[PDB]
């Protein structure tokens, strides 16, 4: 091999690149313990894709294991873990064999493997021994551990370990305007270079300085925004003009130490930096709970117990009176953060279990390839905001002892009161794509839901495509084709049977076309909101239900390494629409049209091409042809007139009878834009041509284009008449030549060889915009008339092609890379491959298992404070995680703003006034002075205005005697449609001295 | 006459110089200036708190050769 | 009475006449009595960094025959 799975890995390949992912597929992996952390560590590497995957776990699954162990059953008590879980972690993914290893007594066994990795059933003692020999033997050695709320990782990937590229960021890049002879690089007008003192760039097409351009790095001081020196360039020549750079990543080699070492000595990387100071004291903890077991027969402290948290804390102090140095000199220990770990230690927490397995399995990805910065080297981990108020769900030996369910390592933590809450809470899921597919297996081993009184309701529109199965671990090569939402809540079922008859999967997409389904009685019913989806729009509609229904709302996203989370909660935070995100670039389109000198603006250019010659002209000819007012419409409602109505001339004058018309046609096409257009452009403004102040056209980031001669030999010349034709071909419903085959080379040579192409005549009078802002873009009489009559074409009909970036036989993405590719030889720029214009013109998210793990991980450690009904912000915590870096950050939510009307305080996002029934508006008025003390002023439905201070006497009796409804007839003409129930009003209002207030809105109760 | 840090989530660092009195607007728009990003795009976080526009960097305890985060939300999933 | 040089994303140079003491705001204003370009559209940049309107030459150590750099603040094209 030294081969990948596009089909299979596509999103995946684009947060790693194909290098990571071949060395990847050369490690051998072994997993040590199978219970929660263990497989879910396996389950993100195994479909990431390595070379092997082995585990080891002897021991007996027991009912508990089940906590957060997804693959285990109740069928499977007595067996051992290893066992029972090897055949179902090899259905993530075909290519990856698992492996059970039946012994550990042998440490020599360990030379197999090129990462090692030691989970929560491994002995403090046993890692030391297998770290000393996997760093000795230059084995990567990873162990974590998660004890209820708290959890570590540490990474030791030896004595020299090479780091590739160490964020997965594109390499900045930019055009250069001058470069004097110090060195001082200045950028090409409001270009901002991005980059960083010690980054170094290569560069090219640097006219007067030769062999700057030849491949040396250069090393980077930044001045300024707009400006980098790279030392004295007066031995190289003289800057003239031109020139790009682009910045190299260059190796980086580090050490690390041993668990040995790091014990006494460790180099912290921290989680959440409100809590820096616990690191430490964790560090000297979780060494304390290895202690305790060495000293009671292998057992960890008991749940809730005092005598055993007081030997903790006695093991914590004898630790820092020791080493002094470790939480430093006159520093004490944090009894009850010692405490609650003792009291949590056999907590095994599905949230807490998805963090730290998201992140580890990560971690051996990078061991693997070099692939970003390696976490180094421990870090610690808690959320203790996730504890319920004690007040209404007590914690105590009795309240969280084990009732011999599947659940007693969460009730450990919890107590049963507050598990049976869970049990029957109401959730709406929001998707069922990647973290759709994660939230519902954390909310499996919930039990979240399975209350007589819970359920869950998961919808998504979409069915399970391929490229899906490498992060949407419930789903299989079988399912594909399948609904998302449907197989999903069958595979959690599976999972934990109590969910059996409680989860309904809906197919629908949410949205304001959707209201009568996702009604009033359906959205009053919840207890909350979870979001799993994947754009903004979904996220907005959802955010303004929520907040109309009062409903907390969970939020989460990913962007490859990266990701985030955000809590909404009624009456006390902002929303998700209260913030703005950075926007979508846009190209303007004089450089997409005629200036471009970036592959994003040939690819841009080629998709509009295609859309135009296997849809729009199709889509019109249908048109035109069934539609005998057609032609009127388009000159009267179209901007573009002369182009929809030379799309039908065209798609009916040519005609194709057999597959070589096809061909004949592709070939004229590359004629025509690759040659001819370019020659006209260069009509208009020759090289050496100037403007209207002396200066050359072609500069700046303008590229002189240069005409095509067409070569078949060339792939790129070859592919679009190969593209080309096939598509044509599909539209007239011709058979293709290469319909069960390969294309042909000779066959297509033959065809074009013996065509006459007809030369290039210019036009004299054509004008090109050469800004946006200016202008503009008899004859057209002519063009209608040209037009054959439908009467002449009964039957006729075309074909129009539906973009599809992922079939790959299609000649979709071939047509499109192809053309862009010629327009790129046509302007000197870099010609890009199938898959890097997959990328863009398809507009793929990159995406990783990883990254989506760790993420509906921190969402459902949130999810508790919503079933304590929390009141105090500073409990809760947004996210924000790259696992490239490794970095994480939280914060709490900020407050939703408040305002005041007579020095009644009221929140401006939660609060409004409800009111019963289609009130009058007299009666409306009057309820708002006296109750409100608001003298009404304005009252607008939507477009609509209802109400004026300001009305005549004769317009206010038409209109203070009637209900709301009638009032809204009134003045629209529309009646109200029956499914509605609610109205919202807006109002203008004065208070008591007689100055306009902002006020809350009104929502009538039909 | 202080100095601060500024690390973005793509691993970027930037140098500022501020005086403890400066408002989050200020700063803010001193990462404009380096940056490109509008102020209302920004999300600053520092020690479990979310940097809001109408205060100091003295309230939010911001000391010297301190390092704050600037975040993003992420439209995949 | 001092020259300075400018120069623009198309390689062309402009000369201008300034004192020491002059404001960014001046050599914005004099570059549009000379090319036509309008004050609201210059932006200029002198050893990487951004010219504020209100501050001089002499506060940048601009001296006679040193080189600007003027860019139009982007839009079309
Ligand atoms: O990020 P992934 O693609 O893995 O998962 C996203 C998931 O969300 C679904 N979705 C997008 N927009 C939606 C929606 N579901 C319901 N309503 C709306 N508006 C999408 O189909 C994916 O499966």
């Amino acid at each position: 091999a030294g081969e990948i799975d596009e089909s299979l890995y596509s999103r995946q390949l684009y947060v790693l690149g194909k290098e990571a992912m071949l060395k990847m597929q050369t490690s051998n992996v072994l997993i040590l313990g199978l219970k929660g952390l263990g497989v879910e560590i396996a389950k993100n590497v195994v479909l990431a894709g390595v070379k092997s995957m082995t585990v080891f776990d002897p021991e007996p699954v027991q009912l508990a294991d089940l906590s957060t162990q997804f693959f285990l059953t109740e069928k499977d008590i007595g067996q051992k873990r290893g066992d029972v879980t090897r055949a179902k972690l090899a259905e993530l993914n075909a290519y990856v064999p698992v492996n059970v290893l039946d012994s550990l007594d042998d440490v020599t066994q360990l030379s197999q493997f090129q990462v090692v990795v030691a989970t929560d059933t491994v002995s403090l003692e046993d890692k030391v021994k297998i770290n000393e020999f996997c760093h000795s033997s230059g084995i990567r050695f990873i162990s974590s551990e998660t004890r209820g709320l708290f959890g570590n990782t540490f990474v030791d990937l030896g004595d020299e370990f090479t780091v590739l590229d160490p964020t997965g960021e594109e390499p900045r890049t930019g055009m250069v305007s001058d470069i004097e002879p110090d060195g001082t690089v200045t950028m090409l007008d409001d270009n901002r270079h991005g980059l960083e003192d010690g980054n170094f760039v290569r560069f090219s097409e640097v006219e007067g300085l030769d062999k700057l351009n030849d491949g040396t790095l250069f090393k980077v001081e930044v001045l300024g925004p707009f400006a980098f020196r790279i030392g004295s360039v007066k031995e190289y020549g003289e800057y003239k003009k031109g020139g790009i750079f682009t910045e190299v990543k260059v190796p980086r080699k580090i050490s690390f130490k041993s668990l040995k070492q790091q014990l006494s000595n460790p180099e912290f990387v921290f989680s959440d930096f409100a809590k820096f100071d616990r690191a430490a004291q964790l560090h000297l903890g979780f060494q304390a709970l290895h202690q305790f077991a060495v000293r009671h027969n292998g057992e960890l402290p008991r749940t809730m117990n005092d005598e055993d948290a007081n030997e903790l804390i006695k093991l914590v102090t004898d630790l820092s009176v020791q080493q002094p140095e470790v939480l430093g000199e006159g520093v004490d220990v944090n009894e009850d953060l010692i405490k609650e770990l003792s009291y949590q230690a056999r907590g095994d927490i599905p949230g807490v279990v998805a963090f730290f397995g998201g992140l580890v399995a990560q971690e051996v990805l990078k061991a693997c390839s070099g692939k970003f910065t390696p976490l180094k080297q421990f870090m610690y981990f808690d959320s203790l905001e996730s504890l319920p108020d004690p007040k209404n769900f007590p914690r105590n030996e009795k309240t969280t002892q084990p009732v011999n369910s599947r659940y007693d390592n969460q009730i450990a933590v919890f107590g049963l009161d507050f598990q049976k809450k869970i049990a029957n809470s109401k959730v709406f899921l929001v998707g069922s794509g990647a973290i759709g597919c994660e939230m519902l297996k954390n909310w499996a081993l919930l039990g979240l839901g399975s209350g007589s009184d819970g359920y869950i309701v998961v919808t998504d529109n979409d069915s399970i495509e391929k490229s899906n199965l490498n992060r949407q671990f419930l789903f299989r090569p079988k399912d594909v084709g399948k609904n998302k939402s449907e197989v999903a809540a069958e595979a959690v079922c599976a999972m934990n049977p109590d969910l059996k008859g409680k989860i309904n999967a809906k197919i629908d997409k949410v949205g304001p076309e959707t209201e009568e389904i996702f009604n009033d009685s359906f959205w009053e019913s919840l207890d909350f909101v979870t979001n799993a989806l994947d754009n903004v729009d979904a996220r907005t509609y959802v955010d303004r239900r929520c907040v109309f229904y009062r409903k907390p709302l969970l939020e989460s996203g990913t962007l490859g390494t990266k990701g985030n989370t955000q809590v909404i909660i009624p009456r006390l935070t902002e929303s998700y629409s209260s913030s703005r995100d950075p926007p979508e670039k846009s190209i303007p389109l004089c450089t997409l049209r005629s200036f471009p000198n970036k592959i994003d603006h040939t690819i841009a250019w080629a998709k509009s091409l295609f859309q135009g010659y296997f849809t729009d002209s199709a889509e019109n000819v249908n048109m035109y042809l069934t539609q005998p007012n057609f032609v009127e419409q388009t000159l009267k409602q179209s901007g573009d007139v002369k182009g929809v109505l030379e799309s039908i001339s065209d798609s009916l004058s040519s005609k194709p009878h057999n597959f070589e018309d096809c061909i004949k046609w592709a070939r004229l096409e590359f004629e025509k834009k690759f040659n001819h257009d370019i020659k006209q452009l260069l009509f208009n403004f020759p090289k050496d041509a100037k403007t209207s102040n002396g200066e050359p056209f072609w500069s700046g980031a303008k590229r002189a284009p240069t005409p095509l001669e067409f070569d078949i030999y060339n792939n790129d010349h070859f592919h679009f008449v190969v593209a080309g034709a096939s598509l044509r071909a599909y539209n007239y419903g011709i058979k293709s030549d290469d319909s069960n085959s390969k294309p042909n080379v000779d066959e297509y040579k033959s065809v074009i060889d013996h065509m006459i192409i007809p030369e290039f005549t210019p036009n004299a009078n054509l004008k090109i915009q050469v800004n946006d802002d200016d202008p503009d873009p008899d004859e057209i009489d002519q063009l209608v008339s040209s037009l054959p009559d439908p009467s002449t074409l009964a039957g006729f009909k075309l074909e129009p092609v539906d973009f599809e970036k992922d079939d790959d036989t299609n000649h979709h993405i071939e047509f499109i890379t192809a053309c862009s590719n010629c327009r790129a030889q046509n302007y000197f720029i870099e010609t890009a491959d199938r898959q890097k214009t997959k990328f863009i013109a398809g507009r793929i998210i990159p995406a990783i298992a990883t990254t989506t793990s760790l993420v509906t991980g921190l969402v459902n450690l949130e999810l508790y404070k919503l079933i304590d009904n929390k009141t105090d912000i500073e409990q809760y915590k947004n996210g924000f995680v790259n696992l490239a870096l490794p970095f994480f950050g939280f914060s709490e939510p900020i407050a939703s703003p408040k305002g005041e009307y007579n020095n009644k305080k009221y929140d401006k996002i939660w609060d409004r006034f409800d009111i019963k029934g289609d009130i009058k508006l007299s009666d409306l008025i009057e309820h708002f002075e006296k109750d409100e003390g608001l003298e009404i002023t304005m009252l607008s439905y939507g477009v609509s205005l209802l109400y004026a201070s300001f009305f005549p006497p004769k317009k206010l009796k038409e209109r203070l005697n009637l209900p709301i409804t009638q009032l809204v007839k009134l003045v629209t003409k529309k009646d109200i449609p029956a499914h509605v129930s609610t109205m919202i009003l807006e109002i203008c209002a004065d208070d008591k001295e007689g100055e306009d207030v902002e006020v809350p809105f009104i929502t009538i109760h039909l | 006459a202080m100095q601060i840090f500024v690390k973005t989530l793509t691993g970027k660092t930037i140098t500022l110089e501020v005086e403890s009195s400066d408002t989050i607007d200020n700063v803010k728009s001193k990462i404009q200036d380096k940056e490109g990003i509008p102020p209302d795009q920004q999300r600053l976080i520092f020690a479990g708190k979310q940097l809001e526009d109408g205060r100091t960097l003295s309230d939010y305890n911001i000391q010297k050769e301190s390092t704050l985060h600037l975040v993003l939300r992420l439209r995949g999933g």
